[PDB]
RNA sequence: AUGGAUAAUAAUCGGGCAUAAGCAUAUUACCGAAGCUAUGGAUUUGCAAGUUUGCAAGUGGUAGGGGAGCAUUCUAACAGGGUUGAAGGUUUUUCGUAAGGAGGGCUGGACUGGUUAGAAAAGAAAAUGUAGGCAUAAGUAACGAUAAUGCGGGCGAGAAAC
RNA sequence: GAAAAGAACCGUGAAUAACGGAGUGAAAUAGAUCCUGAAACCAUACGCUUACAAGCGGUCGGAGCCCUUUCGUGGGGUGACG
């Protein structure tokens, strides 16, 4: 109707607050999402395709 | 844009530190010592709530036993003869009667005995 | 004259002019309630102890207000695992004022 | 906001009434008498017992010299009294200990059935263990209580 | 609130007689030793104690008390001084801004030395 | 039940202690957990009424997966507050499952912020993390060749060192 | 600090060290370490406890003593003892 009553369709917008590594209580915290030690938990890991 | 949570950063810890009021030493003003003590205090407060319900029943049982042994009886026999008589009075009320109204307690004892 | 009555789920020491805090009752504020669950009476001269739910005995009260108790913080935490959670909890209560203990 | 409305009243120091019980230990076993003495001293035969208050009575054992042990315990009971110095563990006997101040038998028997606290060390000061047959309290009017009526 | 009103209400120092000694190049822990002997004493016993004290922190504390006495005499102009019977109501020794210097320790390192200061405040009060 | 050696700081039925308060069988009452039940309340799926209610099954949790949200900074619209006192700091009351919201007193003396939508330099308790400030050890080590000082006058408020 | 109007002058003090007054200002607890000015840290006054009693210093019960009060199975502080 106006520029102060804009409302998108139900289901088009999402959380947008989900950040990884923001304390225990929001889910992904501590060991952010990579489990414990290993090559797949190091900064800059890339899966070799072949 | 640059966002700094400076005011609420300390307003959040002021509320958690205001409940560490009366703690010995630096457990009341130092932040990283007060936060470690408030959480443990809340952990201790979660329990002891299940224990307050079984530490008062012990006191009630002891007082009922004391009030029943004045009439040449025991707590076990008294509770047996009370439960197998259709009375249904909890130990709280029974101890309150044994402590404050010995006439009512001995009346109950003579009725169930 | 004092009696004991199981009102909601617990027994009390109801007097003639007492104010009691009981659990949340399903009655509007400022209404009359009657409890026919008197387990023991004593009118200062005789204790008419009997089977539960004495026939003629009934305690009448009036509902003053529906309120909530002090907030308690339920805090659970497991050390070295990173698991913790704290929740506030209040208790719904109803205040009643006793206005009569009809015996027999 | 004190939302209980029905509390359990606990006795205070201004409401307790302490008596001056006198107990004859002529025919009695050591532990069999000490258990009842400790229960009376703690205070559990009154329907007003609070666990944190010094309730109860004051016990006066008036025949401690005439107590007896059942088996060969008078000759085979040992008390250890380590002092703190290297090699300072002293061992007494039930026969030697009653040769000097026979009241120590009943005293050490009662001390050990107490809560082992500040309240429990203050309860031991209410116990009077007399070696003879007459006490020295006098103007207190103590009443005799038989331990077989409890 | 109106700041002029708050200041006019807080300007009640026209009765209390006090004295201050700011930026004294002495440590507070060494003057708190001589302040305890003076706290609560009479205005002349305190002077004698400060004059015969075996501490270098009293030579400049014995004249702060004289300045406080003079301020009391200025504020209470109508009246003598020996009939009032002054004493030492409160005396506080606080810290101050300290200077930082360096001392060369052995083996090419440097230690820090803080030359400390202190602030002294005294109020007299009267017996009357 | 009894004899068949025991390890080095003082020892053990947990202790007192018990001749039963030990052991074997049988019986009764009682105590005994966050188990079960009684009362109040909240929430997740499935089924119906609608536009929250009713019933059933649930509701420990690490690695990990999913869903609803709070605060912070800024922007677009509409609607506001403030020198009769804004932001900020300090106490207090109340509300919510929580992150948090709102109100009052004191200091403070100019900005601030509601609703809907959007963006991100968007949240610390630990990295022998960085910078600044301040404690503890403590009035403790030390005051830097064991060639040495004593007295009398002078200036001076003040002299073991001039 | 809007503008130096940046404290003439008097007293203590050896002192143009500091302070107390007096004038400027709306403010001097805006005084040149100068807007508001928190936390760590260092002290003083007041209320309650503490010299026979052993340990993550808290939590659940619990007298006694001090303030407030819509007057209360109301609030705040300290808390002997379990």
């Amino acid at each position: 109707m106006n520029l102060s009553n804009l409302q998108p369709a139900e289901g088009s917008t999402h959380n947008q607050n989900k950040r990884v590594g923001r304390g225990e209580g929001s889910g992904k915290g501590g060991t952010a999402a990579r489990g414990h030690k290993g090559a797949k938990s190091r900064s800059g890991y890339s899966k070799k395709i072949g | 844009p640059r966002s700094v949570n400076s005011v609420a950063k300390r307003a959040r810890r002021k509320k958690i530190m205001k409940q560490a009021k009366g703690f010995f030493g630096r457990r009341k003003n130092v932040w990283t010592v007060a936060k470690n003590a408030v959480e443990k205090a809340m952990s201790y407060a979660y329990r002891d709530r299940k224990q307050n319900k079984r530490n008062f029943r012990s006191l009630w049982i002891q007082r009922i036993n004391a009030g029943a042994r004045l009439e040449g009886m025991s707590y076990s026999q008294f509770m047996g003869k009370v439960k197998a008589n259709g009375i249904e009075l909890n130990r709280k009320v029974l101890a309150d009667l044994a402590m404050n109204h010995p006439e009512a307690f001995k009346a109950i004892l003579n009725k169930v005995k | 004259m004092y009696a004991i009555v199981e009102i909601a789920g617990q027994q009390f020491k109801v007097s003639k002019d007492l104010k009691v805090y009981v659990h949340r009752l399903a009655n509007e504020e400022g209404s009359k309630v009657s409890f026919d669950k008197v387990l023991l009476l004593d009118d200062n001269g005789n204790v008419t102890l009997g089977a539960p739910a004495i026939e003629g005995a009934s305690v009448e009260a009036k509902v003053l207000q529906h309120l909530k108790g002090d907030k308690v913080i339920v805090f659970k935490k497991k050390r070295r695992k990173g698991y913790k959670k704290r929740n506030g909890h209040r208790q719904y209560l109803t205040q009643i004022v006793i206005e009569g203990i009809t015996a027999a | 906001m004190d939302a209980l409305s029905y509390k359990t009243i606990s006795a205070s120091k201004a409401t307790v009434t302490k008596e001056w019980i006198v107990v004859d230990a002529e025919g009695h076993n050591l532990g069999r008498l000490a258990s009842k003495v400790a229960m009376i001293l703690r205070g559990k035969y009154k329907p007003s017992y609070t666990p944190h208050v010094d309730c109860g009575d004051n016990v006066i054992v008036i025949n401690s010299e005439k107590i007896n042990l059942t088996g060969t315990k008078l000759n085979d009971k040992i008390y250890m009294r380590h002092t703190g110095y290297p090699g300072g563990q002293r061992t007494l006997t039930a026969k030697v200990l009653q040769s000097k101040n026979p009241a120590l038998l009943v005293e050490k028997a009662v001390k050990g059935m107490l809560p082992k606290n500040k309240l429990g060390a203050e309860l031991f000061r209410n116990l009077n263990v007399v070696v003879g047959s007459e006490h020295t309290h006098g103007a207190q009017k103590p009443r005799t209580v038989n331990l077989n009526d409890l | 609130r109106k700041r002029e009103t708050a200041d006019a209400r807080k300007e009640a120092n026209k009765s209390i007689a006090f004295a201050k000694l700011n930026n004294c190049p002495t440590s507070p822990r060494k003057m708190r030793l001589v302040a305890d002997l003076v706290r609560g004493q009479k205005v002349e016993r305190a002077l004698n104690i400060l004059r015969f004290s075996s501490k270098e922190a009293s030579r400049k504390l014995e004249k702060l008390l004289l300045s406080a006495i003079n301020n009391w005499e200025q504020k209470n102009s109508e009246g003598n001084l020996e009939e009032a019977g002054l004493f030492v109501k409160e005396i506080r020794v606080d810290g101050g801004m300290m200077l930082k210097r360096l001392r060369p320790a052995p083996q090419g390192r440097a230690h820090r030395i803080r030359k400390r200061s202190n602030h002294v405040t005294i109020v007299l009060g009267a017996i009357n």
